[PDB]
């Protein structure tokens, strides 16, 4: 009845007033496209020929709109409808396309097809933040899928395992201008949530940058020219060759990477590949002592773990997630803040193509031998597992004999459980360290894990050494029969293997009991995610409805619609979190260092 | 009250008013189980078993 | 309890009866269950360290002289429910049994379901990956049924060349999946290729697609009934005349025969008429009620069925088939939970090739493999290559499958690298790749999530009667919902004009007359050409205010709820 | 020119206001007859608006899709 | 005794004068009812001896601006 | 439901020798040696020939007209 | 297919997780994603009713 | 004095709306461009006549 | 360049006070290392001023919506489930202004006389911790021959509780006057005075065992941890007012998990600070980086009226002046009928009502006013 | 007959559409399970009684006061266990005890 027609999710307010279906919208599956810019979206020709933008006939576009009308709805680029100044709508077909075209004049409206350079809204659901909808540039493609650039995926949280996305075409001039000025992709590189890069490089870009900028990486003249043409860099002559091998000139990858950076950029920091701080200490001391170190002196003691850029030249270090990755890219964040968003967009578009070319033609792959370990490592892992099992059995015997000391605030059972879990966690850490000892930097999976491109060291540990202890709700597995999880174990057995300790690894093969324990853990994780999502959405809706009306006035105050002052200054300092440097007002040290380097260089 | 007792209190014993001793004995067994669980005589029952 | 168990093993009583013994210092209970709804499993009875099942029973089973029910009858194998299994001690393997063990497991790989047994080497994969692979096993396309052409299912799929997996569990043969496969074996190389396979995307060979790989056909069945109404009125199966109301157009009936039925093997497009039908008018000429193809769908008419319903009315069923060549956005998934759409279709000349003359059918990004901890996919690739080279299919049953080290040794003995890596040459440059690329044969399944059935584009069209808002669904040419969260991001961006254009201008823009005296909605009389407020009067002070039709519906609902909303008008400037 | 809504004042409708704003009095429970035509005095009276395309409103004179509808009592 | 203002979580509270309150109202162009409110039973109010109708100047310890000034109007419970 | 004419990888014709391969496999011969004797060298063509399942005869029994 | 009468929206943490008595009766891996995770189950291949 | 993003967007929208229904361009523009492009070019040339009223 | 000149230039520059001190300290640190000149210092100051001007937020930004999105989005990747239970339930409890949070935790600091040695910390903790008779008793047995309940206790827990047997029997005898208490060995013997019914024995047996012998009410478990060469006492349960006036406890740094207790004991500003600190700590523990400005905006909106308010229908949204905004969120019929009863007027000054009607929202470009001189010619 | 030999059957055809009944994982009928509610601080035992397709939830619970209570359908408030014991035929306390 009337009460049910207003309240609820499907009520008049939420279902028809606060949110409703709209015209001039499209939706299809998305596919990757690194060749287009981050500001562009790939629109299908069928979608472009259906969605129309109403353009008024003026003096400077009469010929183009007349050609659009003459082409008709079945010939791209054409038009579907024509509106006279009287305000009536006339459908365009083959019979009357010429009559309308010769009748076109100033003041008419032509609903032409979507063309290149048009501004549209690109949205992925759910829209958790304001970066879920951004304005792109239309690029027309023959196939039936939307195309989105890879660095723009983290803002949308979109992958390509069947994701679908919505496209919206603004119809009024004011809406188009608002989308073009406020909601462009390059304008939202820095996330306002944490003041860091959001539109950044991802796995293949990071891996290609590491492959290009690592020590000992050299490329021939043909490769350098091909990657320069592929990346679209405006380079007309090659630099001086770094070294000659067998009479053939070679170029270091750092030299090619330095062409992307601006000529007046200087920054140094430690990346994720730094495992020997003693090598970075010498570089830091040399930088501090002179503040303008000689490029030859820096290259003598260059280290991959310490990246140093001097006047746009990568003198030392390798590219990783700390270079231009999401939430960690210092170089991209500095480029955005000190050179604008257009320069940052150009840098991202060039570097993504360069790294993609580097990783494509050099050859990046993973195989079954990447998780292989020598017999001595397997023996050490087995010894660690047996020692952990013996320690667990000794703890169980001590608890049975009453010699176990209770922990403060807990009884004997929880104390024994905590001790067993700590022992198993220590054993898992030791096995992971043993596995990491024998996995060098030449492994591609280790490269991916260490550079931050994709995966973690723990992911390689599970396949190589062992899985570990399976737990649900922070406790060892106990749900099952009386005194035992499974019948195959004796009742009352509190041992590690009977409670969900998987001694095997993914490569070695799980036992059926270990398979059941891993299935229990995975089910717990999936249930936890599927339960947490609804509560998070409800809390987000509550917060949105609580803080919808708050805005910053022209005097810097934040006031409610009634007029009550909530904050006399937003953030107590009047600083946008998007433009804040690591949550601070002004990065004084960075400004001082940059100004001193600019004036002394 | 008589109709509610006959047709709602443990229908699987029956709806005949004669079948009241059986309902009383079943309720006594339920109370015994409750007291055993409360005093620690017996453990909890796993609903998911 | 022992006597009851012995009687059940001797066949004196039925095997449905299950007996359990509960022993404790406080309570002592014995439970006997013989009711419905109990889920049990069979276990080999072990007596004093020796299983009751012998080699003679296996020989009798193989020879056919013994059946499973015979084995149950002698008490060698018994069904145990959850209550009886509390007192049991089951050994996982025959070589692990002791005197303490009371039962022996028959097949540890049988604890999985039918879809879960499709995944080869499930113990080498993560549990969420196995769950995803089991879930996507039911979405694959293939020769599900031999009588698919005579069926009248609303939707159907048919792979042109289905293949039995080269690496498969032995249960799949017993289940019947090998007789009705739903996928193909793909030559898969793990390599980064031009950034078009990033984020789970895949790259497929153009020549392989043109040769019929992963080719599928989509079926849709339409029905039409000559319904009979009260008073003798009934529908007619005929080509509608141009003079009747609701005429779609001359070209829409070009495939219809003189009986109102479409000819078979006729190419059709969106909104094309399949069955020409007319209906009696309501309260004039007959209306048009022809059954038409969906606007976004096309294909060729496969068959036309003429029959009758249970009431004697005529029934016509038309099946339309559409060729589905794989393209961009088509979802492809392996059996190990690795899923993704086609990112780019690459010609065979640009594709890399190995020193043995092998070109991959599919290329997957290396970044997706180690993060998800999927070693079963690599083992399956090695096993598929070994099976193709040797000619013998590789068993991939859980916990009893062929060991990985044996497969690597066989691959090394066959003349290839043990790791499965091969020397590859770049398709474009022609130079040798600096790394040995891992390439193998992986069973890949094409899922029903195709971009042809998912692409929807709406500019203008039908709207709901109640709310004057765009309809819902691609079949009814509906629009896309701009929900509350979308309004939230639009507000956060500070785009007020964009919000006005989206929520108001393009969805439910309308104009109403508002009385300036009492705030009620004024009435416009088209007969006299005058606007006035009926409740209060005020024939002069009436102004036109534009707003959403949903707001007008809300005002009407509030008035129906005995609530008076008084609209106070304000000047724009 | 054009005007916008400045404020909305809420309240409870009086019986006199309901009677004055009403276009017809509804007393017949039935909506449609056997022929499908609306019944005079019913809930689907044409004085309250029109839904069918061939119908014409007795209060507005407009067709379906543009008649806003009228309240009864 | 333990002063309520010695806690790290309790910022400095000061009662504004009549001229200071008028200047604060004039600066932000707000009425006395458009200010944030503080209850008369608040421990800071009873420690300062304030009465409803006064404006309390709060010197917050800003994590971003160092020191921030907040104003609250005393109201009855 | 019928054997592909060409290999999906390199386009080598295999449908001509499929029925002989099936006949020799059902006679107890080693499928690897049968494939070797028929000129099937690359394992992609071996993949096409080995993994194919014939199902057209099960479809012909149902008439559509 | 085996389903549960519990509501899909409620988090039934004790009911959605895999139980030790599901060995040989309920498939441990084949479960739907979302609200049906752990509440919609499938019979094991060795299961008998 | 500098324009905010909201003020710039509002000015560009108003200028594009004016160009759509008259208001000839005050600077030379290439043929075939949209009114929004003409407004953007006018803003880039610093020739816009629309001002912003701020509270005082 | 002398330090006085640098200080004078920093003071002359237009910057906030916190920026001025940091800039002066950095310039002093860099002056001795590299011998900065006057023009270099002036250029550095100008660049700092320009960067401060650039970082200022433009008017019209939807700060509330951005804050809500930037808090809700990291919650979609939070983790569910001593005994501190952080995560999404913790932030949900914080934003909902729960009167009694699940598993309250009180952080207790010590003065100079107790923060250095473990024995003083232990005795302060045992003074804070509330110990009753049921935890001290090993087993419960109802005796019928004496017609009264008999209590026995183990020596270890009695010794660790800090009070001996005589303290126990003096505690129950003073508190309970209906029955007397006698003790021999290590056993408690209770004797009635006018109790004869067996049913009256149960009501007096449970009242005896739940009586708190010592400590503060609501505190049952207490642990001690060492960090930064100082001893910090963490207790289970929250009694802020009682623990504040306890000898051996520093009240300047003592805090509790209950924000309502902070508001009742310290003040509304301290409650806002505690809310900010709790949200920041939860986000840091979850590994999610959220700018503090959103958190302070949320806390300021939560404590606008001098009391802690939730974000639901009973808090900030409930006291909104807009009828349509209130009715659109959770409760539609009740809010609309209540507005109809009172004859409320909606001024349409908010965002939700303007969205519903179809009018521009007062945010972003909606607050921009334009003017143009008509005689405009090319 | 136009049927696939590999079709397992086990479903129904209703108006030309194949309908499959999904098994329901319900509790054991006429079985009493005891559980403890830590939040409410009570011990509650529940049974589901089946008679001709009718299900009635009979709950016997004991609160902190030590008094057992019985929950009966079509009764808006729980009643004492002793009252039901008396109304079910057991008059004297000896029968209720035994
Ligand atoms: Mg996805
Ligand atoms: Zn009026
Ligand atoms: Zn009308
Ligand atoms: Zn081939």
């Amino acid at each position: 009845t009337l009460a049910q027609r207003l309240k609820g999710k499907e009520g008049r307010f939420r279902g028809n007033l606060s949110g409703k279906r709209v015209n001039f919208s499209a939706r299809t599956v998305i596919s990757p496209d690194p060749m287009i810019s981050i500001n562009e979206v790939g629109v299908p020709l069928a979608v472009a020929m259906e969605l129309t933008v109403p353009e008024k006939v003026t003096e400077f576009n009469y010929e183009k709109l007349k050609q659009r009308v003459l082409n008709g709805p079945e010939k791209y680029p054409g038009a579907n409808y024509v509106i006279d100044p009287e305000g009536r709508r006339i459908r365009l077909m083959e019979s009357n396309r010429e009559l309308i075209a010769e009748k076109l004049d100033i003041g008419w409206t032509v609903e032409r097809h979507l063309e290149d350079g048009d501004v549209v809204l690109f949205n992925r659901q759910p829209s958790l933040h304001r970066m879920s909808i951004m304005a792109h540039r239309v690029r027309v493609m023959p196939y039936r899928t939307f195309r989105l650039n890879l660095p723009v995926c983290p803002p949308y949280n979109a992958d390509f395992d069947g994701d679908e996305m919505n496209l919206h075409v603004p119809q009024t001039e004011e809406a188009q201008a608002e989308a073009k000025i406020l909601m462009e992709v390059q304008n939202h590189i820095i996330s306002p949530r944490y003041g860091g890069p959001l539109i950044a490089g991802i796995q293949d870009h990071i891996s290609g940058g590491y492959l290009l900028t690592r020590e000992g990486a050299y490329f021939t003249r043909y490769e350098v020219e091909q990657m320069l043409m592929f990346a679209g860099m405006d380079v007309n002559e090659l630099p001086e060759p770094d070294k000659y091998e067998n009479g053939e000139p070679l170029w270091s990858g750092k030299t090619i990477f330095s062409l992307l950076l601006p000529d007046d950029l200087t920054i140094w920091y430690r990346n994720k590949l730094c495992d020997e701080p003693e090598r970075c200490e010498a570089l830091e001391k040399l930088i501090e002592e002179k503040l303008i170190p000689d490029p030859e002196e820096v290259r003598k003691l260059a280290y991959d773990g310490f990246v140093y850029i001097q006047n746009g030249k990568l003198l030392s270090g390798a590219v990783d997630k700390k270079a231009y990755g999401r939430e960690d890219g210092k170089l991209l964040d500095i480029i955005v803040r000190e050179y604008g968003v257009e320069r940052a967009r150009q840098f991202l578009d060039q570097v993504t193509k360069l790294t993609i070319w580097v990783i494509t033609h050099k050859g990046f792959t993973t195989a079954i031998d990447d998780e292989d370990l020598p017999q001595e490592a397997i023996d050490r892992i087995h010894e660690i597992i047996r020692e952990a099992e013996e320690k667990v059995q000794r703890l169980i015997e001590a608890y049975k004999r009453g010699e176990l000391e209770p922990l403060p605030g807990k009884t004997l059972e929880e104390t024994l459980e905590s001790k067993i879990m700590a022992v198993l966690a220590e054993a898992r850490d030791n096995a992971g360290k043993v596995a990491e000892r024998y996995l060098g930097m030449n492994n591609h999976a280790v490269i991916m894990a260490k550079t931050g491109a994709r995966g973690k060291i723990l992911n390689i540990t599970q396949m190589a050494a062992m899985l570990g202890q399976q737990s649900i709700r922070g406790k060892r597995l106990y749900r099952g029969y009386r005194g035992r999880v499974l019948t195959h174990f004796k009742p009352g057995d509190l041992g590690a293997r009977a409670r969900g300790f998987v001694t095997n690894s993914y490569k070695s093969g799980l036992t059926p009991q270990e398979y059941f324990f891993h299935a229990m853990g995975g089910r717990e994780g999936l249930v936890d995610t599927a339960v947490r999502t609804a509560q998070s959405g409800y809390m987000q809706r509550r917060l949105i409805n609580a803080l919808q009306d708050l805005k910053v006035d022209y005097d810097g105050t934040v006031r409610d619609p009634t007029g009550i002052i909530v904050q006399f200054k937003y953030g107590e300092d009047g600083v946008d979190p998007m433009k804040s440097w690591q949550g601070k007002t002004v990065d004084v040290d960075r400004v001082i260092v940059r100004t001193l380097l600019k004036m002394r260089g | 009250a008589e109709h509610i007792i006959d047709n709602n209190l443990l229908p699987h014993m029956g709806v005949d008013p004669e079948n009241r001793r059986a309902k009383a004995y079943y309720l006594g067994m339920m109370a015994l189980k409750v007291l055993e669980l409360s005093l620690g005589l017996r453990g909890e029952d796993d609903k998911d078993h | 309890v022992e006597r009851i168990r012995a009687d059940r093993r001797a066949g004196k009583i039925s095997d449905v009866i299950n007996v359990a013994l509960y022993e404790d210092e406080e309570v002592k209970e014995v439970y006997i269950n013989s009711d419905d709804g109990r889920v049990r499993r069979p276990l080999i009875v072990v007596e004093n360290g020796k299983p009751k099942l012998t080699r003679e029973h296996v020989e009798g089973i193989k020879n056919g002289t013994l059946t499973w029910s015979d084995l149950i009858r002698m008490g060698v194998i018994e069904y145990l429910d959850a209550e009886e299994e509390e007192n049991a001690y089951v050994a996982t393997w025959p070589w692990e049994v002791t005197e303490e063990h009371t039962h022996l497991e028959l097949m540890p790989a049988a604890i999985l379901g039918i879809p879960a047994s499709l995944v080869p080497y499930p113990e080498h994969n993560a549990a969420p990956r196995n769950t995803y692979g089991a879930g996507m096993a039911k979405q694959s396309l293939g020769l599900g049924w031999a009588n698919f052409r005579i069926r009248v299912d609303t939707r159907g799929h048919l792979m042109h060349y289905p293949q039995v997996p080269l690496v498969n569990s032995r249960i799949m043969k017993a289940v019947g999946f090998e007789d009705r496969p739903a996928g193909q074996n793909f030559v898969v190389a793990v390599l980064s290729y031009h950034g078009y396979n990033m984020e789970d995307a895949v790259i497929i060979n153009k020549a392989s697609i043109e040769r019929g790989l992963a080719r599928s056909t989509f079926f849709r069945t339409y029905e039409a009934e000559e319904k009979r109404y009260l008073g003798g009125q009934k529908d007619n199966f005929e080509v509608p005349s141009p003079n009747i109301q609701g005429y779609l157009g001359e070209k829409y009936y070009r495939h219809l025969d003189e009986d109102g039925l479409i000819f078979p093997e006729s190419k059709v497009e969106g909104k094309d008429v399949l069955v020409g039908r007319t209906s009696p008018p309501r309260f004039q000429g007959r209306r048009e009620t022809s059954v038409t193809v969906r606007p976004s769908e096309k294909g060729v008419v496969d068959k036309v069925i003429v029959t009758e319903t249970g009431d004697g009315t005529k029934l016509v069923k038309v099946t339309v088939r559409d060729l589905r060549i794989p393209e961009l956005g088509d979802k492809f998934a392996s059996r190990h939970g690795q899923k993704g759409v086609i990112g780019l279709i690459v010609p065979q000349e640009d594709m890399p090739w190995t020193e043995s003359g092998i070109v991959p059918d599919l290329i997957v990004n290396p970044h997706g493999i180690p993060s998800r901890m999927t070693v079963g996919q690599l083992i399956e690739a090695i096993g598929g290559k070994v099976a193709s080279l040797t000619g013998r299919r590789v068993d991939g049953t859980a916990f009893i499958g062929e060991p990985e080290e044996k497969l690597r040794k066989e691959l090394e003995e066959l003349g290839f690298k043990h790791s499965g890596r091969e020397i590859m040459y770049d398709g474009i440059t022609g130079r040798r790749l600096e790394a040995d690329i891992f390439i193998g044969v992986i069973y890949y399944q094409r899922l029903h999530h195709m971009v042809a059935d998912k692409m929807h584009a709406r500019s203008r069209g039908p709207v709901q009667v109640l709310t004057k808002q765009p309809t819902e669904g691609r079949a009814r040419e509906g629009g896309l919902r701009f929900g509350e969260m979308e309004r939230d991001v639009l507000i956060g961006h500070g785009a007020a004009m964009l919000l006005i254009e989206r929520l108001l201008e393009e969805s439910d823009k309308t104009e109403v007359w508002v009385c300036e005296s009492c705030g009620h909605l004024a009435l416009e009389d088209k007969r006299r050409g005058k606007v006035y407020c009926p409740v209060c009067g005020e024939d002069e002070r009436i102004s036109k205010v534009e707003m959403s039709y949903a707001f007008k519906l809300l005002l009407d609902e509030l008035k129906a709820m005995v609530i008076r909303p008084s609209l106070r008008l304000k000047d724009r400037v | 020119m054009k005007k916008v809504i400045g404020s909305i004042e809420f309240g409870i409708l009086s019986p006199q206001e309901i009677r004055k704003m009403s276009a017809a009095e509804i007393t017949v429970p039935d909506t449609y007859d056997d022929d499908g035509y609306p019944i005079e005095g019913g809930l689907m009276d044409k004085r309250l608006g029109v839904i069918d395309p061939g119908l014409r409103c007795e209060t507005c004179g407009a067709r379906a899709g543009e008649c806003p509808g009228h309240f009864g009592h | 005794e333990f002063n309520i203002f010695d806690h790290v979580l309790v910022p400095e509270h000061r009662i504004l004068s009549e001229e200071e309150k008028e200047e604060l109202l004039k600066k932000y162009r707000i009425r006395i009812s458009q200010l944030p409110q503080i209850k008369a039973s608040d421990p800071a109010v009873v420690a300062l001896g304030a009465k409803p109708g006064d404006v309390i100047e709060i010197k917050r310890k800003s994590p971003t601006a160092g020191y921030y000034y907040y104003y609250r109007l005393v109201v009855e419970d | 439901m019928i054997v592909p004419v060409r290999c999906f990888t390199c386009g080598k014709v295999l449908a001509d020798k499929y029925y002989e391969f099936k006949k020799r496999v059902e006679a107890g011969e080693d499928p690897g040696k049968v494939l070797d004797d028929l000129g099937v060298e690359r394992y992609c063509c071996r993949r096409t020939l080995l993994s194919h399942v014939e199902l057209i005869d099960q479809v012909m029994v149902y008439k559509v007209y | 297919r085996v389903t549960s009468p519990l509501s899909r929206d409620q988090p039934h943490f004790e009911a959605r997780d895999l139980h030790g008595t599901h060995w040989g009766r309920i498939c441990p891996t084949e479960t739907p994603e979302g609200p049906n995770c752990g509440l919609v189950k499938n019979l094991a291949l060795m299961s008998q009713i | 004095f500098r324009y905010t993003r909201f003020e710039k967007a509002r000015i560009i929208g108003a200028r594009a709306l004016q160009i759509a229904m008259g208001a000839p361009v005050l600077i030379d523009v290439p043929e075939g461009i949209t009114p929004l492009q003409a407004a953007l070019l006018e803003f880039e040339k610093g020739v816009i006549p629309i001002t912003v009223i701020r509270p005082s | 360049v002398a330090e006085k000149t640098i200080k004078s230039m920093v003071s002359k520059a237009e910057l906030p006070d916190n920026i001025k001190e940091e800039l002066y300290a950095k310039l002093i640190e860099y002056n001795e290392k590299y011998k900065l000149k006057k023009d270099e210092i002036q250029a550095i100051i100008d660049e700092t001023v320009r960067e401060y001007q650039k970082a200022l937020i433009e008017p019209g930004e939807a700060v509330g919506t951005v804050a809500a999105q930037s808090i809700g989005e990291p919650s979609t990747q939070m983790t569910l489930n001593i005994n501190v239970t952080l995560g999404l339930p913790r932030i949900i409890e914080i934003v909902d202004a729960r009167k009694n949070p699940s598993t309250p935790i009180m952080t207790v600091y010590l003065d100079e006389e107790h923060r250095y040695d473990r024995d003083k910390a232990l005795e302060v903790a045992r003074r804070i911790e509330g110990t009753t008779l049921e935890n001290l008793a090993r087993e419960e047995t109802i005796d019928i021959l004496n017609m009264e309940y008999v209590v026995e206790i183990d020596p270890e827990r009695l010794e660790k509780a800090g009070l001996d047997m005589e303290k126990v029997v003096r505690k129950l005898t003073g508190s309970f006057k209906s029955a007397e208490f006698e003790a021999e060995g290590y056993t408690l013997v209770v004797r009635p005075k006018k109790v004869t019914k067996l049913s009256d024995l149960r009501k007096i047996a449970e009242k005896v065992k739940k009586h708190r012998l010592k400590g503060l009410s609501g505190v049952g478990k207490t642990i001690i941890r060492k960090e930064g060469d100082e001893y910090v006492i963490y207790t289970e349960g929250s009694n802020f007012k009682q623990v504040l006036k306890v000898p051996g406890v520093d009240p300047t740094r003592t805090r509790t998990n209950n924000i309502w207790e902070i508001a009742e004991v310290l003040g509304i500003e301290a409650a806002r600070n505690a809310i900010i600190d709790e949200i920041v700590s939860t986000m840091r523990e979850q590994g999610l980086e959220v700018d503090v400005r959103h958190i302070m905006l949320v806390a300021d909106m939560m404590t606008l009226d001098g009391v802690i308010r939730p974000i639901g229908r009973h808090g900030i949204v409930g006291e909104k002046a807009s009828v349509l905004a209130r009715a659109a969120f959770e409760i539609t019929t009740q809010h609309l009928f209540a507005a109809a009863e009172r004859g409320e007027v909606d001024p349409l000054n908010g965002v939700v009502e303007n969205v519903l009607i179809g009018q521009p929202v007062p945010v972003g470009t909606g607050i921009v006013k334009l003017a143009m001189s008509l005689p405009l010619r090319p | 007959l136009g049927e696939d030999p590999k079709d397992p059957g086990g479903y129904f055809i209703i108006n030309g559409s194949e309908r499959v009944i999904v098994s329901i994982e319900d509790l054991a009928p006429n079985k009493t399970l005891v559980e403890r509610d830590e939040r409410q601080n009570k011990v509650v035992a529940k049974v589901f009684s089946y008679r001709h397709g009718y299900r009635a939830l009979i709950t016997v619970e004991r609160k902190k006061d030590g008094i057992l209570y019985v929950t009966i359908p079509n009764v808006p408030k729980p009643v004492k266990f002793v009252y039901v014991m008396r109304a079910l035929g057991l008059l004297t306390d000896k029968e209720i005890v035994e």
